[PDB]
């Protein structure tokens, strides 16, 4: 059969994709380009409002001299520009960062316990789903006791809510299910009965705060509110006094004691708090995707998936934007998630292995990060030897790099069904890649990927650590492009194969499992060509509060 | 020599130890019990043995509710800990002779750690107390069983947690009082951020030994932030001496006579009555049907009214055998006290601040939580220079069982290896000694 | 003990507050059961709850504070500690927020005491809060329309009085009749509705009101034109103001 | 003439203000108000399309036994309900703390230094011009140097930008004008000469980065973006290497060594990066407000200004959502900017003192700050006894306690001519009230305010500072409402009775001396009330790259 | 303090100017803060004026590190011996102190 990636090379170029010579020069430079030619004429009439220059094609460098590429969505028909793919242009890369941004998961173990051993009060699914119907109005900004309290307007905050889960069936099953993830219905049956028995009779809440708070202020802000209207939920829902000495114990649990950040804050050079893209572990972003509970049958496309989610957060929003701006990184990261490249060669060393080893039934050790890791990665370089296309395409040594060593780190993965051999191999494969093509990534590529060998298997401080743990923060990882979000998906990779339920954190899955998050997690690579397309409707507008 | 000023060393009994002790044999600086406690409290690690074995076994590591499927290890590490802490201990060892200590609790499933004192003198701070310890274990844990390199780093994740990814040890199976540098509010504030729960946990709830505690930890740190300086440093050490040490019986003397029946009132009208009679304040104007006291020693004044405030949080959390009210206590002991008086109260009104915010974040939805979470770091209650976070450890070390986030549910690993510490579960008796053993020596 | 310095009606009546030698006048008859009922924390005849075993049960280890100390008689059974919380108009109400605070910790024992502006409240183990409750509720400390018994929805101290001279309440927990001039406690401080209401007495006439209240006012004795009390604010800012600079 | 609050009071309620009696009970609960009504409405509609229950004012108690007030915006003749000055309802509001966060201050001293001194190329007026033009194309989010590269869409990022600023004016008058900030044209003459003389021939730029970038991020974005497209502007404008040792000169001196943040990174506990509310110190507040450069021979209108920026940025955004949430504080803020309250108690002060003193003549000492702070305070508190409208409608004591002491302190430095001093009085106030009411704020309002006085002349390490230095991060301030807007007004106080140009930085002054913001900083007041009638037009809305 | 240029880059209070002659008096300011700094006479405490009196070489005593968690002592022992020997030089008033702490330490504890 064709390789993954030819119809995108067949679509963005007249030659075939084998062919090694093209014309240049003779497109019109910007001309060429609907979206340019959009930009041009935005740029003049924002120039001429404001009265000061802005966009202009003839300031530097003339775009356009080449090709300018129409990008495939990856497991899509979607042929965009890649600017439809830049962050700031592409609604829906926004609301998955703020979906992730405006949740945290709260227990209420301590809080039912404070209340039945302080108080000396029940709790039954009767007073809980009594609980849920008040912290339902109260968690978007509305009040509960006060006299003369002013709110928010119900219809700018209609994406903030609270549910629950828990590993009690028959807790589950009688709280109402308007507020209840549903484990049994959302996982098939061998996952949902791994993720219950994580949970058992622990119940956890899921609160979004509304997304036009997250955007005015910072993730730091999503426990804070969290805590807030749950504290004056329990006021009201169990008729406590209105502050009393217990109120200060719901507050430790909710904002401290039983809460689960998405992400933990950062070291000052970076200062950041909690839930920021940098203090999210490489496993929480695998375990976010939800492809794992609907694609399970193909751990490839859920490896992948996770890819996706990771390029585009870690190094379009995270590294793009909040470590640097600009134009940024769009293409770094759509090297990961386009032209079904990554695919053509993940879907290689997932056959090479399955026919060899059987999945998961190498033995995990650096025999089988040799044999793997280097079998794909040659697979992959050879085929940007053997189309043309396919490396005018993916045109920086960096992008390719990720691609390849992504393939060779999740394939070698699928054999030892474990994440840290496959991290391995995502380094031998960096070093192979490097002599064979005496050329890698760009200035600054390879830091972690000298310094990773040693550190893949070091017992030391602050470099040794499981990849699932491992995050934008882990000590080499901390700066670079085209290296977070393929651990994501390498952290996915074993435990796809394996068909566990989770990666890092039950709670985390669980709490991505809901059809009332503004984007879908199940189907990132559609949700981000659907955004391309301007046909995304986030949260958080204002509209409603603005002018005609 | 400095400060002309001398005190009465008592035990925590009500018993004379020692009279006319100089002021500045108390001091941090020069009283080598507190030196002792303080570099203890910087080099001793507690660590969880039965903890790492489970968090392996289950492979539930790198914080709350955390696993990673497939990666279970199943190592008999508390039947061999006599073996791993040998070899430990030849790893945390500057030489063979030093004053390292590793000893084994509960079976096997914990261990005391005390890192030798030279590692920190040629330290910038008191990291190395976990990071040499953690490292010691990692290796002796490995090293004991095999461990292969594929699966080596689950033991590091079992022991230390998510560190570097998260800043702090997230899902350690190791413990210290101290918590790290990044957390500190300011420079100096170290050891100022140890829970009061912890003071409590390690002094086995003696009401006298915790507060002795958390005013030897509170006051040092007024000397590392350079509050204790200059102008100040007489007032700092009073009220080390006066509200922490029980100098010359005043705390014991009026928590005995407001303890069967007393108040937070009663105990205000006793302190006042007693700074009178000892000349620390005397009658400076006279208004209508009330008399106005004012006083040449402020910083004496103040020492009288911090062992009056630590006597009034003993006989109204006592009598309620429920700590809630320090916060109450902490702000209308000094309200009151001013407009008995016509003098300022504790710290200048600092204290009486600190339990406002205090009182509100312990009784609202905001944050705080109960007494036993603050600590002198904590943004709540960091405004009083060493004169409120005492009375909350006395406070907690009194309370019977009203607690949610008690000493029990927030500091048992602390409290198994922190109490085993003659000096930090007795503190008073060691300071108390030491200051007699140095007293012609200032 | 002095405890206030001033002039005026006010102050010493912040002063009689304090003092626990001073007789607090007792102004109407409330019974246990109803007392009981108004805190709204058990139902007469229920056992009290427990948050730990009695101190006889447990195995303490010597401690010369612990042996000092007698506990209050709920710390010896282990009671819950519980709550009342009351509301007072700034159209002179007896009690003010304040006045009550300082007070309680010269007037009872083992008690947690908070101020705000629109409630104070007194935390304590749960039979003696009964029996504190019953003097707080008896006394002068209450006025049955000028003051409320609120343990939430607290609105109310800077209103303006209503036409029968009751201050507003959201949960309208305090009624009063024409028929009888007198006011009916008719839900418990959490605003759950009593089987039976509970007789409260007549409110306070203005002249008494004058008489016994603890706020200052300029259409009452105003703060300012007690020097004296003024002097001693004004004393304390200012030797604060000294001592932190450099302790002189 | 007629106390100022006087109409406010006249609109809000059938009764005369000194009215001691009213009726409560038969308002109908929330069906007296427009507002509540619509968002009654707006729940129905939001649980009916999500399936699961949100606003519902049978929840918890019932709003409305008791009028629910309209406020007029203090200055204007504008009155609202509260709700729509809640920040989330606010667009106005919104925008002016992205305004801040999306800007930053930097320095063209190092880089022009590196340019002559390392580069060895001139710098003049044309090269800087050439260089403006090119940062102005750069910075939305478009490049001047690679090939195919994808780009923001110029619409969606029309508010960013750059500006200089320089006193030399000749200098300033060669380049070209659409790029400078003119501070003979901004600011009166006494003042742009104060400004001019403070900044010298040193040439600064004034950043601002997308709103939509802002809200997608974080404040601690806004240095990296500005220093990125700063970065390659040098390098397309000066014909540089794209990319050789120098460049790290540029980077450095853009992101540290000439960089002026709007505010410092936070502690762990409230963990944050640069750029957030908790950064900005009280003199930069009061310096970003534009108030007195247009106000200038009204001191109080100036320090009032201040007043309501800080409120609503500090106790409304900050307090009342970073560091905590859900209906938030929308009224303790409210009070210090609404019913022409507190500027009839403020008036009152500086009239008082003008007639005693002069103003700046008084001794800088205690003995003034007795007097005036007295004085003031029992003229604010006479008003809520005399009229018992006023006391109903600043309700709670928390908000009386700010308002009585921002007049008293705002007073105390009128007179001294210094922010200490007045600081002092402030504290004071809170002394005299507590005890003439038997109450003051809620349960933790005074815990800087008891800490107060000793800290106010204090110089130990964490205890000293003077009042322009302090913000809230200053320690004793770090959690409390109904302070750190009103001290940012106490710090404008003494420098409006002088006449001063700034308070603490004539950069962050100049900066935002700017008509191309969003946000008009030279009416703050008038800028809520436009945002509170729903007719504020602000950045950073993705309506063009959503359906229709 | 002569320009009342205190608390970062740029920063500057119009009005709160003090004119003092710290430099002209080093030798008594350097002796006063040395006795706040030292813990004993004769201990390891140096205090050295370099420069004419523009600088000076501080060497806070070892003991006091042996009793600390870490080494923010020697800036905060330092920063306020200076202070306060400044003030005491010069008898610089109450209302006026605070900027001689900004002047030493900064825009700390806001920053
Ligand atoms: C539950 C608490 C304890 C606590 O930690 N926070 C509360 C409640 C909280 C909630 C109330 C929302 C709701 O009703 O659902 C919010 C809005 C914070 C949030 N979670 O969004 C808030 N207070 Ni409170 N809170 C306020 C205030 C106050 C005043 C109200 C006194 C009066 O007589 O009405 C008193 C303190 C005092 O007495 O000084 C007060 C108490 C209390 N405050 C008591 C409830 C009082 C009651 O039962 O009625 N707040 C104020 O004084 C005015 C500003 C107002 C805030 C909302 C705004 O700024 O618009 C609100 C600020
Ligand atoms: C105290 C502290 O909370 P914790 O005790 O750490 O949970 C802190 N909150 C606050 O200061 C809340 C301030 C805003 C709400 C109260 C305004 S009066 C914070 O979240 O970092
Ligand atoms: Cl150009
Ligand atoms: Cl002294
Ligand atoms: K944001
Ligand atoms: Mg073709
Ligand atoms: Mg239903
Ligand atoms: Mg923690
Ligand atoms: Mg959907
Ligand atoms: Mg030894
Ligand atoms: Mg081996
Ligand atoms: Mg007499
Ligand atoms: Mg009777
Ligand atoms: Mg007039
Ligand atoms: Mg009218
Ligand atoms: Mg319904
Ligand atoms: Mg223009
Ligand atoms: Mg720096
Ligand atoms: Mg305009
Ligand atoms: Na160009
Ligand atoms: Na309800
Ligand atoms: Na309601």
């Amino acid at each position: 059969a064709d390789k993954l990636f030819i119809n995108a090379l067949k679509k963005k170029f007249e030659e075939s994709p084998e062919e090694k010579k093209t014309t240049f020069y003779t497109l019109g430079g910007w001309k060429q380009s609907e979206r340019k030619t959009e930009f041009v004429n935005a740029g003049k009439e924002v120039a001429a409002k404001r009265g000061i220059p802005q966009y202009n094609p003839d300031i530097g460098t003339p775009l356009g001299q080449r090709v300018l590429m129409p990008y495939q969505v990856s497991t899509t028909d979607t042929y965009v520009e890649g600017d439809d793919l830049h962050f700031v242009n592409n609604a829906a890369m926004q609301q998955m960062w703020d979906d992730i941004r405006r949740t945290v998961i709260v227990g209420l173990n301590h809080a039912h316990a404070v209340i039945e051993k302080r108080l000396g009060k029940e709790v039954t699914p009767e007073t809980i789903t009594h609980y849920l119907e008040t912290v339902n109005h109260a968690m978007p900004g509305a009040a509960v006791v006060q006299e003369h309290m002013v709110e928010t307007h119900p219809a700018l905050v209609a994406d903030s809510y609270v549910k629950v889960f828990t590993g009690n069936d028959e807790i589950a099953d009688e709280i109402d299910p308007a507020f209840v993830i549903d484990i049994n219905k959302q996982f098939p049956e061998d996952q949902a009965e791994t993720l219950k028995a994580e949970v058992g009779d622990g119940i956890w809440q899921v609160v979004r705060i509304p997304t036009i708070v997250s955007r005015t202020c910072d993730g730091a802000t999503t426990s804070r509110w969290s805590a807030m209207q749950i504290g004056m939920s329990m006021i009201s829902a169990y008729k406590q006094a209105a502050g009393e000495a217990a109120t200060g114990d719901f507050a430790y649990a909710a904002k401290h004691a039983e809460v689960i950040h998405m992400g933990t804050y950062l070291p000052v050079r970076r200062a950041r708090g909690e839930n920021e893209p940098g203090g999210v572990p490489f496993g929480y972003l695998a375990d976010i995707c939800q492809s794992s509970r609907v694609n399970y049958e193909d751990p490839v496309r859920v490896s992948l998936d996770v890819v996706a989610t990771g390029a585009m957060l870690y190094d379009q929003i995270w590294l793009g934007s909040y470590m640097s701006g600009g134009v940024g990184f769009t293409q770094y990261a759509t090297a990961a998630y386009t032209d079904n490249i990554l695919d053509d060669f993940t879907y290689f060393g997932k056959e090479y292995v399955e026919d060899k080893y059987g999945l998961c039934e190498a033995p995990n050790n650096m025999d089988t990060v040799l044999d793997v890791a280097t079998e794909v990665t040659f697979y992959g370089l050879e085929q940007y030897e053997e189309y043309p296309a396919l490396l005018e395409d993916q045109f920086g040594g960096s992008q390719r790099a990720a691609v390849v060593a992504a393939a060779a780190g999740c394939s070698t993965a699928f054999a030892t069904g474990n994440a840290q051999t496959g991290l391995s191999g995502w380094y031998l494969s960096m070093y192979l890649h490097k002599e064979q093509h005496s050329r890698l990534g760009f200035y600054g590529y390879d830091l972690q990927d000298q310094c990773g060998a040693s550190n893949v298997f070091s017992i030391r401080g602050d470099e040794g650590l499981p990849l699932e743990l491992r995050g934008p923060n882990y000590p080499n990882y901390a700066m670079n492009v085209g290296h977070q979000g393929e651990y994501a998906g390498i952290s996915q990779a074993p435990h796809a194969a394996r068909g566990d339920a989770f990666v890092f954190n039950p709670l985390v899955k669980i709490a991505f499992a809901d059809d009332n998050l503004v984007f879908d997690f199940t189907n990132v690579r559609g949700e981000f060509a659907k955004g391309a397309l301007r046909e995304f409707e986030p949260a958080g507008e204002r509209a409603l509060i603005t002018p005609a | 020599a400095k400060f002309e000023d001398k005190v009465d060393l008592y035990d925590d009994r009500g018993n004379l130890v020692e009279e006319q002790v100089p002021l500045e044999a108390l001091s941090p600086l020069r009283n080598p019990a507190i030196k002792s406690i303080v570099q203890g409290i910087k080099r001793t690690v507690a660590v969880n043995l039965e903890g790492i074995e489970n968090a392996l076994k289950t492979a539930k590591v790198g914080g709350p509710a955390c696993k990673i499927m497939g990666r279970e290890l199943d190592l008999d590490i508390v039947g061999n800990a006599e073996s791993i802490a040998a070899a430990a201990k030849e790893m945390i060892q500057v030489t063979e002779d030093d004053d390292t200590n590793v000893e084994l609790l509960g079976g096997g499933k914990r261990a005391l750690v005390q890192v030798p004192s030279a590692r920190f003198d040629v330290a910038a701070e008191y990291s190395a107390a976990p990071l040499v310890t953690a490292t010691a274990f990692v290796q002796a844990i490995i090293n004991e069983f095999d461990v292969s390199m594929y699966d080596a780093n689950m033991v590091k994740a079992a022991v230390l947690g998510r560190y570097p990814q998260s800043v702090e040890y997230m899902g350690a199976n190791i413990a210290t009082m101290l918590d790290i540098p990044q957390k500190l509010e300011g420079p100096g504030y170290a050891l100022r951020n140890i829970m009061v729960n912890h003071v409590v946990a390690a002094t086995l709830k003696n009401t006298l030994q915790a507060a002795a505690l958390s005013t030897i930890l509170e006051q040092t740190a007024m000397f590392e932030m350079g509050d204790a300086v200059g102008a100040f440093e007489r007032m700092h050490l009073l009220g080390l001496a006066y509200q922490g040490m029980n100098a010359d019986n005043l705390v014991f003397d009026l928590v005995k006579a407001n303890g069967k029946e007393g108040t937070v009132g009663s105990v205000i009208a006793d302190l006042v009555e007693r700074a009178l009679e000892d000349g620390v304040i005397k009658v400076e104007k006279e208004l209508t049907d009330y008399k106005v006291y004012g006083t040449d020693d402020l910083a004496m004044w103040n020492a009288y009214a911090a062992a009056g405030l630590m006597a009034a949080t003993m006989v109204n959390q006592g009598a309620a055998r429920a700590a809630q009210g320090v916060s109450s206590t902490l702000l209308y002991y000094n309200d009151l006290i001013e407009f008995e008086t016509g003098l300022p109260s504790v710290d200048f009104g600092k204290v009486e601040g600190t339990a406002v915010g205090f009182s509100f974040f312990s009784h609202s939805i905001y944050g705080g939580g109960g007494p036993g979470i603050f600590n002198g770091n904590h943004i709540v209650t960091r405004h009083s220079k060493g004169f409120a976070i005492p009375c909350v450890a006395a406070a907690m070390a009194l309370d019977a069982g009203t607690q949610m986030f008690s000493p029990e549910a927030t500091s048992g690993l602390i409290k198994e290896v922190f109490s085993q510490v003659d000096e930090f579960r007795e503190p008073l008796k060691y300071v108390v000694e030491a200051a007699a053993e140095i007293k012609n020596e200032i | 003990a002095q405890y206030y310095p001033g002039t005026t009606k006010v102050a010493q009546n912040r002063r009689n507050f304090c003092n626990p030698e001073y007789e607090l006048e007792k102004l109407r008859e409330i019974s246990d059961e109803d007392v009981v009922k108004i805190l709204g924390h058990r139902a007469p005849g229920e056992e009290y709850p427990s948050v730990h075993p009695p101190l006889e049960e447990m195995d303490e280890p010597e401690d010369a504070i612990r042996e000092m100390v007698e506990p209050i008689d709920g710390a010896k059974a282990g009671d819950r500690v519980r709550y009342i919380q009351f509301t007072d108009s700034m159209y002179f109400a007896p009690a003010q927020p304040y006045v009550r605070s300082r007070a309680y910790l010269c007037r009872y024992r083992g008690a947690d005491a908070g101020t705000l502006s629109g409630r104070q409240i007194i935390e304590t183990r749960e039979r003696d809060l009964e029996k504190i409750s019953k003097e707080l509720l008896e006394t002068e400390f209450f006025d049955p329309a000028r003051s409320g018994v609120r343990g939430k929805s607290v609105h109310g101290h800077s209103l303006r009085l209503d036409e029968d001279g009751m201050m507003f309440d959201m949960l309208r927990r305090q009624i009063y009749n024409k028929d009888t001039g007198r006011v009916e406690m008719v839900k418990n401080q959490i605003g759950d509705e009593l089987d039976e209401p509970v007789d409260l007495g007549e409110p306070l006439d203005e002249e008494t009101l004058m008489e016994k209240t603890t706020i200052y006012r300029v259409d009452g004795e105003a703060y300012r034109d007690d020097v004296e009390a003024v002097e001693i604010m004004q004393r304390i800012h200012v030797l604060r103001s000294q001592g932190g600079f450099n302790l002189e």
